[PDB]
Protein backbone atom coordinates (compact mmCIF):
# COMPACT_ATOMS: atom_id res chain seq x y z
CA UNK A 1 0.00 0.00 0.00
CA UNK A 2 1.53 3.34 -0.92
CA UNK A 3 0.49 7.24 -2.57
CA UNK A 4 3.53 8.52 -4.54
CA UNK A 5 3.64 12.46 -6.35
CA UNK A 6 4.90 13.04 -9.56
CA UNK A 7 4.93 16.45 -11.51
CA UNK A 8 7.31 18.75 -9.63
CA UNK A 9 9.43 20.59 -12.31
CA UNK A 10 10.85 24.14 -12.77
CA UNK A 11 8.21 26.77 -14.03
CA UNK A 12 8.66 30.37 -14.43
CA UNK A 13 6.20 32.48 -12.18
CA UNK A 14 2.36 32.66 -13.90
CA UNK A 15 2.46 29.15 -15.04
CA UNK A 16 0.34 26.72 -14.37
CA UNK A 17 1.26 23.32 -13.40
CA UNK A 18 -0.31 19.67 -12.46
CA UNK A 19 1.16 17.38 -9.60
CA UNK A 20 -0.22 13.44 -9.81
CA UNK A 21 -0.62 11.26 -7.13
CA UNK A 22 -0.61 7.55 -7.95
CA UNK A 23 -2.18 5.05 -5.15
CA UNK A 24 -1.39 1.32 -5.13
CA UNK A 25 -3.87 -1.16 -2.70
CA UNK A 26 -6.30 1.08 -1.73
CA UNK A 27 -9.74 2.54 -2.69
CA UNK A 28 -10.15 6.25 -3.19
CA UNK A 29 -13.80 5.23 -2.63
CA UNK A 30 -12.97 4.34 0.81
CA UNK A 31 -9.71 6.92 1.98
CA UNK A 32 -9.22 10.53 1.63
CA UNK A 33 -6.25 11.89 0.46
CA UNK A 34 -4.47 15.35 1.64
CA UNK A 35 -2.07 17.55 -0.40
CA UNK A 36 1.00 19.23 2.16
CA UNK A 37 3.09 21.33 1.13
CA UNK A 38 6.74 22.11 2.15
CA UNK A 39 8.96 24.94 1.64
CA UNK A 40 12.30 24.18 2.06
CA UNK A 41 13.73 24.07 5.69
CA UNK A 42 10.09 25.10 6.60
CA UNK A 43 6.97 23.20 8.44
CA UNK A 44 4.42 20.98 6.85
CA UNK A 45 1.37 23.14 5.22
CA UNK A 46 -2.35 21.26 4.86
CA UNK A 47 -2.95 22.75 1.32
CA UNK A 48 -6.44 20.18 1.12
CA UNK A 49 -8.19 17.13 1.13
CA UNK A 50 -10.72 15.67 -1.41
CA UNK A 51 -13.25 12.96 0.56
CA UNK A 52 -14.08 9.79 -0.59
CA UNK A 53 -17.49 11.08 -2.78
CA UNK A 54 -15.40 13.96 -4.12
CA UNK A 55 -16.47 16.56 -2.03
CA UNK A 56 -12.95 19.00 -1.61
CA UNK A 57 -11.57 21.56 1.53
CA UNK A 58 -9.20 24.01 1.41
CA UNK A 59 -7.12 25.87 4.04
CA UNK A 60 -7.62 29.51 4.62
CA UNK A 61 -4.28 30.72 3.08
CA UNK A 62 -4.34 28.66 -0.50
CA UNK A 63 -7.62 31.53 -1.58
CA UNK A 64 -8.46 29.46 -4.32
CA UNK A 65 -4.81 28.85 -5.71
CA UNK A 66 -5.27 25.12 -5.80
CA UNK A 67 -7.80 22.89 -6.70
CA UNK A 68 -7.75 18.88 -6.23
CA UNK A 69 -9.38 16.31 -8.36
CA UNK A 70 -9.26 12.63 -8.83
CA UNK A 71 -9.73 9.59 -10.77
CA UNK A 72 -10.35 5.75 -9.71
CA UNK A 73 -6.05 5.66 -9.08
CA UNK A 74 -4.96 9.00 -9.19
CA UNK A 75 -5.25 12.71 -7.04
CA UNK A 76 -4.16 15.92 -9.50
CA UNK A 77 -3.41 19.13 -7.57
CA UNK A 78 -3.53 22.06 -9.95
CA UNK A 79 -1.74 25.28 -8.71
CA UNK A 80 -2.24 28.72 -10.14
CA UNK A 81 -0.70 32.04 -9.83
CA UNK A 82 2.77 31.00 -8.77
CA UNK A 83 5.66 32.96 -7.66
CA UNK A 84 9.00 32.03 -6.19
CA UNK A 85 7.23 32.03 -2.94
CA UNK A 86 5.51 28.65 -4.19
CA UNK A 87 8.67 26.59 -4.68
CA UNK A 88 8.12 23.24 -2.39
CA UNK A 89 8.26 19.84 -1.71
CA UNK A 90 4.47 18.65 -2.59
CA UNK A 91 3.28 15.33 -0.53
CA UNK A 92 -0.06 13.36 -0.87
CA UNK A 93 -1.01 11.45 2.42
CA UNK A 94 -3.77 9.05 2.74
CA UNK A 95 -6.25 9.76 5.97
CA UNK A 96 -7.02 7.38 8.33
CA UNK A 97 -9.96 7.17 10.20
CA UNK A 98 -8.08 9.19 13.53
CA UNK A 99 -8.46 11.85 11.52
CA UNK A 100 -4.63 12.25 10.83
CA UNK A 101 -2.18 10.65 8.06
CA UNK A 102 -1.14 7.64 7.79
CA UNK A 103 0.40 6.90 4.56
CA UNK A 104 3.09 9.18 2.40
CA UNK A 105 4.81 9.82 -0.58
CA UNK A 106 8.45 10.47 -1.01
CA UNK A 107 6.96 14.44 -2.05
CA UNK A 108 7.79 16.11 -5.57
CA UNK A 109 9.39 19.19 -6.01
CA UNK A 110 7.82 22.68 -7.45
CA UNK A 111 10.37 25.07 -8.24
CA UNK A 112 9.49 28.58 -9.52
CA UNK A 113 12.39 30.45 -10.60
CA UNK A 114 14.05 32.44 -13.50
CA UNK A 115 16.52 29.88 -15.58
CA UNK A 116 16.36 26.82 -17.31
CA UNK A 117 16.96 23.55 -16.34
CA UNK A 118 20.67 22.62 -15.80
CA UNK A 119 22.74 19.19 -15.75
CA UNK A 120 25.02 19.22 -12.96
CA UNK A 121 28.88 19.05 -13.83
CA UNK A 122 30.97 16.78 -11.40
CA UNK A 123 34.89 17.56 -10.40
CA UNK A 124 37.01 15.11 -8.27
CA UNK A 125 38.37 15.86 -4.79
CA UNK A 126 41.23 14.52 -4.21
CA UNK A 127 44.48 15.43 -1.81
CA UNK A 128 47.15 17.75 -2.97
CA UNK A 129 49.84 8.82 0.79
CA UNK A 130 48.13 6.10 3.22
CA UNK A 131 46.57 3.13 2.16
CA UNK A 132 43.14 4.94 3.11
CA UNK A 133 41.96 8.36 1.53
CA UNK A 134 38.80 10.55 1.61
CA UNK A 135 38.19 11.26 -2.38
CA UNK A 136 35.24 13.22 -2.80
CA UNK A 137 32.87 14.68 -6.03
CA UNK A 138 31.97 18.26 -6.56
CA UNK A 139 28.13 18.42 -8.23
CA UNK A 140 27.99 22.15 -9.01
CA UNK A 141 25.98 24.28 -11.82
CA UNK A 142 22.38 22.36 -11.69
CA UNK A 143 18.80 23.34 -11.91
CA UNK A 144 16.37 22.54 -10.24
CA UNK A 145 17.18 20.22 -7.25
CA UNK A 146 17.79 17.50 -6.55
CA UNK A 147 20.66 15.36 -7.49
CA UNK A 148 21.19 12.09 -5.60
CA UNK A 149 25.12 10.47 -5.26
CA UNK A 150 25.85 7.30 -4.50
CA UNK A 151 29.79 5.40 -5.02
CA UNK A 152 30.21 2.53 -7.13
CA UNK A 153 27.13 2.30 -8.22
CA UNK A 154 25.51 1.72 -4.10
CA UNK A 155 28.47 -0.84 -3.50
CA UNK A 156 30.28 1.60 -1.12
CA UNK A 157 27.87 3.30 1.53
CA UNK A 158 29.93 3.50 4.26
CA UNK A 159 31.10 6.71 5.91
CA UNK A 160 29.76 8.09 2.61
CA UNK A 161 28.87 12.15 3.46
CA UNK A 162 27.01 14.20 1.04
CA UNK A 163 25.76 17.41 2.01
CA UNK A 164 23.25 19.78 1.68
CA UNK A 165 22.95 21.94 -1.53
CA UNK A 166 23.96 25.50 -1.86
CA UNK A 167 22.53 28.10 -4.37
CA UNK A 168 24.66 30.68 -6.00
CA UNK A 169 24.31 33.97 -7.11
CA UNK A 170 23.45 32.30 -10.83
CA UNK A 171 20.42 30.87 -8.88
CA UNK A 172 22.18 26.78 -9.41
CA UNK A 173 22.59 24.78 -6.74
CA UNK A 174 25.93 22.89 -5.54
CA UNK A 175 26.50 19.59 -3.48
CA UNK A 176 29.86 17.71 -2.55
CA UNK A 177 30.20 13.64 -1.89
CA UNK A 178 33.14 12.15 0.25
CA UNK A 179 33.86 8.67 1.20
CA UNK A 180 36.92 7.34 2.82
CA UNK A 181 38.17 3.77 0.88
CA UNK A 182 40.67 1.25 0.49
CA UNK A 183 39.11 2.87 -8.56
CA UNK A 184 35.86 4.94 -6.99
CA UNK A 185 33.15 6.25 -8.98
CA UNK A 186 30.99 8.72 -7.77
CA UNK A 187 27.28 8.25 -9.49
CA UNK A 188 25.21 11.40 -9.85
CA UNK A 189 21.54 11.33 -10.93
CA UNK A 190 19.75 14.71 -12.49
CA UNK A 191 16.13 13.26 -12.45
CA UNK A 192 15.01 16.82 -13.73
CA UNK A 193 16.98 16.61 -17.11
CA UNK A 194 17.11 12.93 -16.77
CA UNK A 195 21.35 13.18 -16.78
CA UNK A 196 23.71 10.54 -15.24
CA UNK A 197 26.84 11.37 -14.79
CA UNK A 198 29.97 8.80 -13.44
CA UNK A 199 33.33 10.33 -12.13
CA UNK A 200 35.95 8.02 -11.23
CA UNK A 201 38.11 9.88 -8.83
CA UNK A 202 41.90 9.17 -9.15
CA UNK A 203 43.98 9.71 -6.56
CA UNK B 1 -15.95 10.47 4.04
CA UNK B 2 -12.99 12.21 5.32
CA UNK B 3 -11.11 9.36 6.93
CA UNK B 4 -10.09 6.13 6.01
CA UNK B 5 -10.29 2.33 6.27
CA UNK B 6 -6.89 2.50 8.99
CA UNK B 7 -6.42 4.44 11.80
CA UNK C 1 -8.78 30.15 11.13
CA UNK C 2 -7.55 28.51 14.20
CA UNK C 3 -3.77 28.44 15.55
CA UNK C 4 -1.54 25.41 16.65
CA UNK C 5 2.04 26.49 18.27
CA UNK C 6 4.85 24.34 19.68
CA UNK C 7 7.88 25.31 22.07
CA UNK C 8 10.24 27.04 20.42
CA UNK C 9 13.26 25.55 18.92
CA UNK C 10 16.43 24.18 19.37
CA UNK C 11 14.69 21.47 22.38
CA UNK C 12 18.14 20.18 23.48
CA UNK C 13 18.95 17.35 25.24
CA UNK C 14 22.10 14.71 26.35
CA UNK C 15 21.38 11.05 24.97
CA UNK C 16 19.78 9.32 27.46
CA UNK C 17 18.35 12.63 28.74
CA UNK C 18 14.46 14.04 28.78
CA UNK C 19 12.58 15.58 25.98
CA UNK C 20 9.75 17.69 26.09
CA UNK C 21 7.79 19.00 23.05
CA UNK C 22 4.24 21.47 23.87
CA UNK C 23 1.41 21.65 21.15
CA UNK C 24 -1.06 24.82 22.04
CA UNK C 25 -4.39 24.76 19.67
CA UNK C 26 -6.70 27.78 20.11
CA UNK C 27 -9.39 25.66 19.38
CA UNK C 28 -10.55 22.45 21.00
CA UNK C 29 -9.31 19.56 18.45
CA UNK C 30 -11.97 16.83 17.17
CA UNK C 31 -13.52 14.90 20.26
CA UNK C 32 -10.61 16.81 22.21
CA UNK C 33 -8.21 13.98 21.47
CA UNK C 34 -8.20 13.90 17.62
CA UNK C 35 -3.84 15.35 17.98
CA UNK C 36 -0.93 13.61 15.91
CA UNK C 37 2.79 13.71 16.41
CA UNK C 38 4.93 13.26 13.22
CA UNK C 39 8.98 12.98 13.53
CA UNK C 40 10.89 14.31 10.26
CA UNK C 41 13.97 13.79 9.03
CA UNK C 42 15.82 16.47 6.19
CA UNK C 43 14.66 15.03 2.63
CA UNK C 44 12.53 12.34 4.19
CA UNK C 45 9.12 12.65 4.71
CA UNK C 46 7.09 12.80 8.24
CA UNK C 47 6.25 9.34 10.19
CA UNK C 48 3.57 9.44 12.30
CA UNK C 49 4.51 8.77 15.90
CA UNK C 50 1.50 9.14 17.94
CA UNK C 51 -2.86 9.32 17.05
CA UNK C 52 -5.44 10.59 19.42
CA UNK C 53 -3.38 12.01 21.48
CA UNK C 54 -1.67 9.06 23.30
CA UNK C 55 -1.80 5.34 20.56
CA UNK C 56 1.79 5.24 19.35
CA UNK C 57 1.62 4.19 15.53
CA UNK C 58 2.67 0.52 15.20
CA UNK C 59 6.59 -0.51 15.69
CA UNK C 60 7.27 3.20 17.35
CA UNK C 61 10.11 2.94 20.05
CA UNK C 62 7.91 3.16 23.78
CA UNK C 63 10.41 6.00 24.45
CA UNK C 64 7.97 8.50 22.99
CA UNK C 65 4.40 9.40 24.93
CA UNK C 66 1.99 11.41 23.97
CA UNK C 67 -0.91 13.05 26.42
CA UNK C 68 -3.19 16.08 26.90
CA UNK C 69 -6.43 16.81 25.49
CA UNK C 70 -8.68 20.01 24.52
CA UNK C 71 -6.15 22.53 23.54
CA UNK C 72 -3.16 21.40 25.33
CA UNK C 73 -0.99 18.51 24.05
CA UNK C 74 2.66 17.18 25.44
CA UNK C 75 5.03 14.96 23.13
CA UNK C 76 7.86 13.56 25.78
CA UNK C 77 11.02 10.97 24.64
CA UNK C 78 12.84 9.61 27.54
CA UNK C 79 16.28 8.05 27.46
CA UNK C 80 16.81 10.54 24.18
CA UNK C 81 18.85 8.45 20.93
CA UNK C 82 20.83 10.50 18.46
CA UNK C 83 18.23 8.81 16.07
CA UNK C 84 15.68 11.09 17.75
CA UNK C 85 17.49 14.08 16.32
CA UNK C 86 14.65 15.56 13.88
CA UNK C 87 11.85 18.14 14.00
CA UNK C 88 8.61 17.07 15.39
CA UNK C 89 4.94 18.45 14.36
CA UNK C 90 1.61 18.03 16.00
CA UNK C 91 -1.63 18.09 14.25
CA UNK C 92 -5.48 18.60 15.26
CA UNK C 93 -8.27 17.65 13.36
CA UNK C 94 -11.15 20.01 13.72
CA UNK C 95 -14.90 20.05 13.04
CA UNK C 96 -14.47 23.88 11.95
CA UNK C 97 -12.28 26.22 10.14
CA UNK C 98 -9.27 24.28 8.33
CA UNK C 99 -10.67 20.61 9.04
CA UNK C 100 -6.60 19.69 9.22
CA UNK C 101 -3.56 21.61 10.57
CA UNK C 102 0.20 21.19 11.45
CA UNK C 103 1.78 23.08 14.24
CA UNK C 104 4.92 24.89 13.17
CA UNK C 105 7.48 22.11 14.27
CA UNK C 106 9.95 21.43 17.37
CA UNK C 107 13.71 20.75 16.44
CA UNK C 108 15.51 17.89 18.83
CA UNK C 109 18.83 18.45 19.05
CA UNK C 110 20.92 15.46 21.18
CA UNK C 111 24.08 16.38 22.69
CA UNK C 112 26.05 12.90 22.04
CA UNK C 113 29.18 12.16 23.05
CA UNK C 114 32.53 14.98 22.03
CA UNK C 115 34.61 14.13 19.25
CA UNK C 116 37.19 16.03 17.99
CA UNK C 117 36.73 17.02 13.96
CA UNK C 118 39.24 15.26 11.27
CA UNK C 119 39.56 18.14 8.47
CA UNK C 120 40.85 18.18 4.58
CA UNK C 121 40.97 20.44 1.77
CA UNK C 122 40.94 19.51 -1.72
CA UNK C 123 42.66 21.82 -4.20
CA UNK C 124 40.35 22.79 -7.51
CA UNK C 125 40.73 19.38 -10.29
CA UNK C 126 42.90 21.09 -13.15
CA UNK C 127 39.34 20.47 -15.54
CA UNK C 128 37.37 22.75 -12.41
CA UNK C 129 40.19 25.73 -13.08
CA UNK C 130 39.72 25.00 -17.16
CA UNK C 131 35.97 26.50 -16.82
CA UNK C 132 37.18 29.84 -14.94
CA UNK C 133 35.64 28.97 -11.51
CA UNK C 134 37.03 27.20 -8.93
CA UNK C 135 36.03 25.62 -6.09
CA UNK C 136 38.11 24.87 -2.78
CA UNK C 137 36.31 22.31 -0.62
CA UNK C 138 36.89 22.06 2.89
CA UNK C 139 35.48 19.27 5.02
CA UNK C 140 35.12 18.59 8.90
CA UNK C 141 34.63 15.26 9.62
CA UNK C 142 32.11 13.26 12.20
CA UNK C 143 32.13 16.01 14.93
CA UNK C 144 30.36 17.26 17.89
CA UNK C 145 29.52 20.24 19.25
CA UNK C 146 29.44 22.64 16.40
CA UNK C 147 32.36 24.25 15.07
CA UNK C 148 33.48 27.62 13.30
CA UNK C 149 35.52 27.40 10.11
CA UNK C 150 38.15 30.41 9.11
CA UNK C 151 40.01 30.71 5.21
CA UNK C 152 43.27 32.49 4.80
CA UNK C 153 44.22 33.27 1.47
CA UNK C 154 48.45 34.09 1.31
CA UNK C 155 47.78 34.73 5.01
CA UNK C 156 45.08 37.67 4.86
CA UNK C 157 41.51 36.37 6.78
CA UNK C 158 39.05 35.74 3.81
CA UNK C 159 35.81 35.61 4.65
CA UNK C 160 33.86 36.72 1.59
CA UNK C 161 33.03 33.59 -1.14
CA UNK C 162 32.86 31.20 1.29
CA UNK C 163 29.36 28.59 2.19
CA UNK C 164 28.87 26.40 5.28
CA UNK C 165 26.74 23.03 4.57
CA UNK C 166 26.16 21.24 7.26
CA UNK C 167 24.60 17.31 7.48
CA UNK C 168 21.94 16.60 10.11
CA UNK C 169 23.20 14.92 13.35
CA UNK C 170 24.16 11.10 12.89
CA UNK C 171 21.90 8.77 13.73
CA UNK C 172 23.97 6.48 15.08
CA UNK C 173 26.51 8.87 17.25
CA UNK C 174 25.21 12.42 16.86
CA UNK C 175 28.01 13.61 14.63
CA UNK C 176 27.85 16.72 12.46
CA UNK C 177 30.16 16.50 9.17
CA UNK C 178 30.36 20.34 7.51
CA UNK C 179 31.56 21.15 4.21
CA UNK C 180 33.28 25.01 3.60
CA UNK C 181 33.41 25.93 0.04
CA UNK C 182 35.67 28.93 -1.17
CA UNK C 183 34.89 29.75 -4.79
CA UNK C 184 37.16 32.02 -6.67
CA UNK C 185 37.50 32.97 -9.99
CA UNK C 186 40.26 30.70 -12.00
CA UNK C 187 42.04 34.34 -12.22
CA UNK C 188 41.73 34.73 -8.44
CA UNK C 189 42.62 31.80 -8.02
CA UNK C 190 45.66 31.59 -10.19
CA UNK C 191 46.68 34.95 -8.51
CA UNK C 192 47.63 33.44 -4.56
CA UNK C 193 49.87 30.45 -3.62
CA UNK C 194 48.08 29.52 0.08
CA UNK C 195 44.72 28.55 0.67
CA UNK C 196 44.23 27.64 4.59
CA UNK C 197 40.78 26.49 5.88
CA UNK C 198 40.78 26.32 9.73
CA UNK C 199 38.54 24.53 12.06
CA UNK C 200 37.49 25.19 15.57
CA UNK C 201 35.94 24.07 18.21
CA UNK C 202 35.81 25.69 21.55
CA UNK C 203 39.32 26.31 22.21
CA UNK C 204 40.73 23.48 19.73
CA UNK C 205 41.83 24.13 16.31
CA UNK C 206 42.48 21.98 12.97
CA UNK C 207 44.68 23.87 10.34
CA UNK C 208 44.76 22.18 6.52
CA UNK C 209 46.50 24.17 4.07
CA UNK C 210 48.05 23.57 0.61
CA UNK C 211 50.01 25.79 -2.46
CA UNK C 212 48.53 25.73 -5.50
CA UNK C 213 50.23 23.44 -7.90
CA UNK C 214 52.42 21.33 -5.39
Amino acid sequence: QSVEESGGRLVTPGTPLTLTCTVSGFSLNSNAISWVRQAPGEGLEWVGAIYTHGSTVYANWAKGRFTISKTSTTIELKMTSLTTEDTATYFCARHGYTYSFNLWGPGTLVTVSSGQPKAPSVFPLAPCPSSTVTLGCLVKGYLPEPVTVTWNSGTLTNGVRTFPSVRQSSGLYSLSSVVSVTPVTCNVAHPATNTKVDKTVAP
Amino acid sequence: GKGGTYP
Amino acid sequence: AQGLTQTPSPVSAALGGTVTINCQSSQSVYGNNRLAWYQQKPGQPPKRLIYQASTLDSGVPSRFSGSGSGTQFTLTISGVQCDDAATYYCQGGYSSGDAWAFGGGTEVVVKGDPVAPTVLIFPPSADLVATGTVTIVCVANKYFPDVTVTWEVDGTTQTTGIENSKTPQNSADCTYNLSSTLTLTSTQYNSHKEYTCKVTQGTTSVVQSFNRGD
